[PDB]
């Protein structure tokens, strides 16, 4: 609904309800492919939330801070359940790595880390 | 032009905004995956333990390992709190009872310390051995403890009075909302002395699980009365009930009507009646006509969660059924035992249970007059079953469950086959192939033809499967049954049923067949449950022999063969040895007890943590 990006259905984010100078003209245009999709009146609904989801981690990310100053919450779920199922079954390093982490603990300081995680079953 | 990037000094992730970090955690339900996360950095690890919901805390509160812990262990968002498993497993935790003033500025330290690292606690689950443990413990969640769960495996202690257990809460959390009583053992008259006495705080209940740990014969409708009246605002209510009318006090067609009055907003409603194979009611009629389950259907239109698992029969329940549809539009989840008469599709059309088009789970125990017509008129009225099982229909047949199969393509994902006369195995298998690669879970006993196996194609979906056995029945047939390629299959639950003095004792160097999944890639958790099968190490070798060539068994809970005589189960020497070899292991319940050190499972299988005795039997021990 003439939407003007930054560097040249409008209603799923409620900071709509324009100038957008915080979102590029590439992450917007994933944005508004996401709401085209959804506002439909089941598994190919969240077959292509999969599939819109294939994209690259410096993509991604520029997805979440989109979603999160746009206020659109269908969008802002999305994109952090797939950071959060990339950090499962990695072990701490595995997790540095993906996201270029680096390791600031002491080694009592991680050593306090591992003892506090003995009191939860798994 | 477009060059590739090199090293970079920046994280992504921890370039974020701490409350975008904060939800990302959130999504993170893996235990393991959340204790790995606050390994990572520093600021990961305030992002796990600030968004962690829930928790089960593993050792000894009253060790001091505990109780001297820093304040960075710390969950502000924890709402649900699980201090059942507890170690040891069984004894009062915060008990007043001694085994004199030392010990009440102990519980008072390990009361203070837990509300530290869990200061909003809305949901609570503890071994409740004595109610000194409710009152040492509410204290300091007293003001927010919306939800609380009780476990008692334990004798009852005879001096208490009627309705001791309960008052501690009743007396003290004045936002409780939900009670779950269903592990939690204590006499039927506990449960009403103390509800119908406290009109102040059971007037506020919305959620009551009245199963008792399976120890009371149901309550009776001079109990479910008083306890339905006391709460008008009950949406949930799972409990027992006495349905025999060879009991003046039994449950029948005035006391559903009279509970449907007391609880007009109940939602869902699981009424079950106690199974004992010593009467063994097949076909004896209860005091449930239709004529009154109408009247009790029209009393409940918010119902969407209705279970009347029965063992005495319910006779021409079909016109019940259709005023289900009508009276109760928003009905979802069905699941009835022992009704008759549910389906008679004689006329076309869609009596019966195939009225109610809303059904997304149905479940029909003891069936006797459920046939390929009935079944073939459900699958024209119920097109959202997702959910669909039969348990002891002896007139349903391969062509049934294959057309149904059929026509519930689309929607039909796990299916439960229990015990039904006309269905085998390898038959049955071979009827579920138009959603061999769709359904998702399945529910079978299993049945050999000695002639097709040794003595086809890939379930791509199937990640759960159930399997029920007999006494010296072998499980090696399953993979030339039908089950020869199953992908994602990753946990199976295994139970044995039936005498073990009356099977003829199986031929030596002969075995159950464990060692058979391995052709399973995924195959990660396994519930091997011989409780009901009963020289008793000759039988846990026969049903154990094996399990070490699982390579990817991950998780593994073990229930041992019950005693004749015996109060203790207890691990046959050879039992322990089978699953010391276990050496993928990460979780090792076994409910039961063992004379070996619990040490010399760690030393034998490296990667293990997470090990317990529970022992949620009943008759519990008690061990000190």
């Amino acid at each position: 609904i003439v939407l003007k990006s930054s560097d040249g259905v409008a209603l799923e984010s409620q900071t709509i309800a324009v100038p957008l100078p915080n979102v590029t003209s590439k992450i917007l245009a994933k944005v508004i492919e996401y709401c085209k999709r959804h506002v439909e009146a089941d598994d190919d609904l969240k077959a292509w939330d999969a599939d819109f989801m294939k994209i690259d981690q410096a993509t991604l990310f520029e997805l979440i801070l989109a979603a999160n100053y746009l206020n659109i919450k269908n969008l802002l779920d999305l994109t952090c359940q797939t950071v959060a199922d990339m950090i499962k079954g990695k072990t701490p390093e595995e997790i540095r790595t993906t996201f270029n982490i680096k390791n600031d603990f002491t080694p009592e300081e991680e050593e306090e880390v591992r003892r506090e995680n003995q009191w939860a079953f798994e | 032009e477009e060059v590739e990037e090199g090293r970079s000094s920046s994280s992504a992730i921890l370039d974020l905004p701490e409350p975008l970090l904060l939800h990302i955690l959130s999504f993170l339900t893996d235990v393991r995956s959340r204790h790995r996360a606050a390994l990572a950095c520093g600021r990961m690890r305030a992002a796990e333990r600030a968004t962690r919901s829930e928790l089960s805390l593993r050792g000894d509160p009253r060790s001091p390992g505990f109780l001297f812990l820093s304040h960075a262990f710390r969950f502000p968002a924890l709402e649900h709190l699980d201090l059942s498993l507890v170690s040891p497993w069984g004894h009062p935790l915060l008990s007043s009872v001694p085994p004199p003033e030392a010990i009440s500025e102990q519980n008072a330290f390990i009361a203070a310390r837990l509300a530290g690292c869990f200061p909003a606690v809305t949901s609570l689950a503890v071994y409740c051995r004595d109610p000194t443990t409710l009152a040492n413990l509410t204290p300091h969640w007293q003001a927010s403890l919306r939800r609380v769960k009780l476990v008692r495996w334990h004798q009852r202690p005879p001096t208490l009075p009627d309705g001791a257990d309960l008052e501690p809460l009743l007396e003290t959390c004045a936002a409780l909302r939900e009670l779950d009583l269903s592990e939690f053992y204590c006499w039927t008259e506990d449960v009403v002395r103390a509800l119908t006495t406290h009109p102040s705080a059971t007037a506020a209940l919305t959620h009551l699980d009245l199963g008792l740990a399976a120890a009371t014969d149901g309550f009776k409708s001079s109990e479910l009365g008083p306890i339905a009246a006391s709460c008008p605002n009950l949406r949930k209510l799972v409990a027992p009930c006495l349905f025999n009318p060879r009991f003046s006090d039994c449950v029948g067609d005035d006391a559903l009507l009279s509970l449907a009055t007391s609880c007009p907003r109940l939602t869902v409603l699981r009424l079950s009646e106690p199974f004992e194979a010593a009467a063994n009611i097949q076909r004896e009629e209860a005091a449930i006509t239709v004529a009154g389950l109408v009247a009790f259907f029209a009393a409940l239109p918010a119902l969407e969660d209705f279970t009347m698992d029965l063992q005495h029969n319910v006779l021409e329940a079909a016109p019940a059924m259709e005023a289900l549809a009508r009276r109760c539009p928003r009905i979802k989840f069905l699941t009835l035992g022992s009704f008759q008469g549910l389906c008679k599709a004689s006329w076309l059309h869609l009596d019966g249970v195939a009225v109610c088009g809303g059904l997304e789970s149905l479940y029909m125990k003891n069936c006797q007059d459920l046939t390929d017509a009935s079944l073939a008129a459900i699958g024209r009225g119920c097109r959202r079953l997702a959910k669909f099982g039969i348990h002891g229909c002896d007139l349903v047949t391969s062509a049934g469950i294959r057309r149904l199969a059929f026509t519930l393509r689309p929607t039909l994902k796990e299916v439960t086959v229990l015990h039904c006369r006309l269905l085998h195995t390898a038959e049955c298998l071979t009827a579920l192939s138009p959603i061999r690669d769709r359904i998702e879970s399945l529910e079978i006993n299993c049945v050999w033809n000695t002639t097709e196996n040794l003595y086809l194609g890939s379930w791509e979906m199937l990640r759960s499967l159930s399997l029920w056995f007999s006494a010296g029945q072998l499980l090696s047939p399953l993979i030339s049954a039908g089950l020869d390629s199953c992908p994602v299959l990753e946990e199976i639950s295994i139970k044995v049923e039936g005498d073990c003095r009356t099977c003829p004792r199986p031929a030596p160097r002969t075995i159950f067949g464990l060692s058979d999944l391995a052709g399973f890639p995924v195959l990660a958790k396994m519930k091997l449950d011989l409780s009901e099968a009963v020289d008793l190490s000759l039988w846990e070798r026969f049903y154990l022999h094996g399990i070490e060539s699982l390579q990817t068994l991950y998780e593994l809970d073990y229930w041992p063969p019950q005693d004749k005589d015996v109060h203790h189960r207890s691990l046959t020497l050879p039992a322990v040895g089978l699953i010391q070899r276990c050496v993928g292991l990460r979780k090792l319940f076994i409910h039961g007890t063992t004379h070996e050190h619990f040490m010399t499972f760690f030393l034998s299988i490296p990667n293990l943590r997470d090990m317990q005795l529970r022992e949620d039997y009943y008759p519990a021990p008690e061990n000190d």
